[PDB]
RNA sequence: GAGUCUUGGAGGUAGAGCACUGAUUGGACUAGGGGCCCCUACCGGGUUACCGAAUUCAGUCAAACUCCGAAUGCCAAUGAC
RNA sequence: UAUACGUUAAGUGGAAAAGGAUGUGGAGUUGCUUAGACAACCAGGAUGUUGGCUUAGAAGCAGCCACCAUUUAAAGAGUGC
RNA sequence: GGCACCUCGAUGUCGGCUCAUCGCAUCCUGGGGCUGUAGUCGGUCCCAAGGGUUGGGCUGUUCGCCCAUUAAAGCGGUACG
């Protein structure tokens, strides 16, 4: 089938707003979200109904026609409840802690590594061996978790370093 | 769509005899559980305890338009044919309970089928 | 190594290779075979190099049928020499191939096995080939 | 593993394109390869 | 004298084919025996998986192979422009 | 900086091949399919049964029976890891 | 090595010295992927031309062997500068 053809509801507090040049925004119980779209593409919304009218078929139109819909879906979902992603931390003593608003991780390096997030996203730590990022949008938490993981990639010979909240790494043997 | 005509015209004689039937869950069926239960049916009677699982709703709509106008609402539902073509079904109800309570096979969406005009609470 | 036992002469013009294949352009001693889409000079070692692989991949179920045969001899003067003062010494034998001639043939195996074997043999020859099966009407 | 002829090895190697190049990516990184 | 159009000749190239000279692929028949064994001791026979003269079935090649064979070029003729 | 219809996205145009590939434009052949197709998700994937077999179970890939039919809604008594 | 287009009213050839400059198919330093990489050392491939890249013994020597160091003691073009 196709994903650019499904439908999208709109909760009560979630209020979308159409504007010239197709630059829809959203007002919800967790913050705002604006994202300009392609000028050619047509966006049309009804109460509890989302529609993406596509012009004559082409190679790039069948792509944009799904991209915009997926983005609107992610947007309404984030403004409804928001996304998050945890970060397990195995170590043999590798431990993360909190300091004001920023993050500090004492990996095997010889000096503490500092990680500070941008505005609109917070970094919570529920325990000294786990990190959990929380934010409204999806690409933001994605990028923040990637930049936090890229401090210490997981070694394959033994689980050592940062890894995602649920993932399997391969294992060799060393003697 | 050739052999499907054959099977939909064959199952007429199959469904034009029984009185009581019951439905089986679709998923969570262990082939080990399946062979044990089918050998249990084997040690009681013949294979008349159906395990027919090629059973998309249209054979129901083209088979049971005469009698039993209920399976249509169980179309989008876990379906597995199982009928009674032998003496009065109570022992099959006992096997159904002791197979479907909590072990290795779930009841789930099972509500039974029709005797003459009825939906649930078979005896 | 294929070569003729006796020959009339031992040196010969190189000829020309314009046109199409006079004959031999239909698989009849077997079921499958590879056709030739270009014209070149298949040597005496390339043929057996392809044949060993083609017969080794298969399980000797079906037998192969080489159709070409090195006949024309060609020469080569020794190295580090000026030009002129006679013609060179015979070196080896070659075989002329023209667009459309069926080179190899397989029969007595399945279809996928035959296709893969012919493909494995096609990489040892200096021409661009295609896979053709026996005519169905005969 | 750069080479002018890329093709899957096991059954689970995919073939994609990036920036106008031909890449074969897989789960076992011994199979990852790129044309040109 | 020259060009062109009708008419007639000599001549074996391109191309094709196996009618001869050679080179060759796979079957039937594979003769007469070949080695082994029954023992050819002094027979014949199972394989000689035959090395192979025959023939036949089909299938390929050839500047110093032709049962064949052009388009051009060449030599003339009586008429016309 | 004419008219008309197409093709290319590389600055190909404005220097090369064997080989490789869900680039794109066509013309076909062709199996399945609103008794419902492919994907994705919810299911299981062994029973005279690992059977006659082997260094240790070899109980799936010591490695050999066409290691078989059955329960059947379905299994090579293994597709691979 | 082949050819014989230019130069016979004249261009004289190898090593070393002084001075260099360019290419990248990278010797070192810089950044990465796979590993039959546990660590220290390695292997092979990718990006990269900014700088650096030795003192002697034997031989006319290019070449070559040896001694002692060095992060490394690169390969080539410039009329074999
Ligand atoms: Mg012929
Ligand atoms: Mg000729
Ligand atoms: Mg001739
Ligand atoms: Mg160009
Ligand atoms: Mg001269
Ligand atoms: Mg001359
Ligand atoms: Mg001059
Ligand atoms: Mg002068
Ligand atoms: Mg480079
Ligand atoms: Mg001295
Ligand atoms: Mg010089
Ligand atoms: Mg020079
Ligand atoms: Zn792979």
């Amino acid at each position: 089938s196709r994903v650019g053809k499904k439908l999208l509801e709109i909760p009560s507090d979630v209020t979308v707003t159409l504007n010239d040049n197709n630059t829809v925004a959203v007002k919800g119980p967790k913050g705002e979200l604006t994202r300009t779209f392609h000028p050619d593409m047509e966006i049309k919304v009804e109460d509890n109904v989302l529609t993406v009218a596509r012009p004559s078929d082409q190679k790039e139109h069948r792509a944009l026609h799904g991209t915009t819909r997926s983005l609107l879906g992610n947007m309404v979902e984030g403004v409804s409840k928001g996304f998050e992603r945890g970060l397990e931390l195995v170590g043999v003593g590798y431990r993360a802690s909190k300091s004001g608003n920023k993050l500090v991780l004492n990996v095997g390096y010889s000096h503490p590594v500092e990680i500070v997030p941008e505005e609109g996203i917070e970094i919570e730590v529920p325990s000294q061996t786990k990190v959990v990022v929380k934010g409204t949008d999806k690409e933001r938490v994605g990028a923040i978790a990637a930049n936090i993981r890229a401090v210490r990639s997981p070694e394959p010979y033994k689980g050592k370093g940062i890894r995602y909240e649920g993932e399997v790494v391969r294992r060799k043997e060393g003697k | 769509a050739i052999e499907t005509k054959k099977v939909v015209v064959e199952e007429i004689a199959s469904k034009l005899k029984e009185s009581k039937s019951t439905i089986i869950v679709d998923y969570r069926g262990l082939n080990v559980s399946e062979v044990t239960e089918l050998r249990k049916q084997l040690r009681e009677a013949n294979v008349e305890f159906k395990v027919y699982k090629n059973t998309m709703t249209r054979r129901a709509v083209e088979q049971a338009e005469l009698n039993g106008l209920n399976d249509f609402l169980t179309g989008p539902n876990a379906i597995a044919f199982s009928t009674e073509d032998v003496v009065a079904p109570a022992k099959v109800l006992n096997d159904f309970a002791k197979n479907h309570e909590a072990l290795e096979i779930k009841a789930g969406v099972i509500e039974g089928k029709v005797s003459t005009v009825e939906e649930v609470k078979a005896l | 190594m294929l070569l003729p036992k006796r020959v009339k002469y031992r040196r010969e013009h190189r000829g020309k290779m314009r046109g199409r294949a006079k004959g031999g352009t239909e698989v009849h001693f077997g079921e499958f075979g590879i056709q030739a889409l270009e014209a070149s000079w298949i040597t005496n070692r390339q043929i057996e190099a392809a044949r060993i692989a083609m017969t080794r991949y298969m399980k000797r179920g079906g037998k192969v049928w080489i159709k070409i045969f090195p006949s024309k001899p060609y020469t080569a003067k020794p190295l580090e020499v000026r030009m002129g003062s006679g013609k060179g010494a015979p070196e080896g034998w070659v075989a002329v191939v023209k667009p459309g001639k069926v080179l190899f043939e397989i029969s007595g195996v399945s279809e996928e096995v035959a296709r893969e074997a012919l493909r494995l043999a096609s990489h040892k020859l200096p021409i661009k080939t295609k896979f053709v099966k026996r005519e169905e009407i005969g | 593993k750069v080479r002018p002829s890329v093709k899957p090895i096991c059954e689970k190697c995919k073939v994609i394109r990036r920036k106008g190049k031909v890449m074969v990516i897989c789960e076992n990184p011994k199979h990852k390869q790129k044309q040109g």
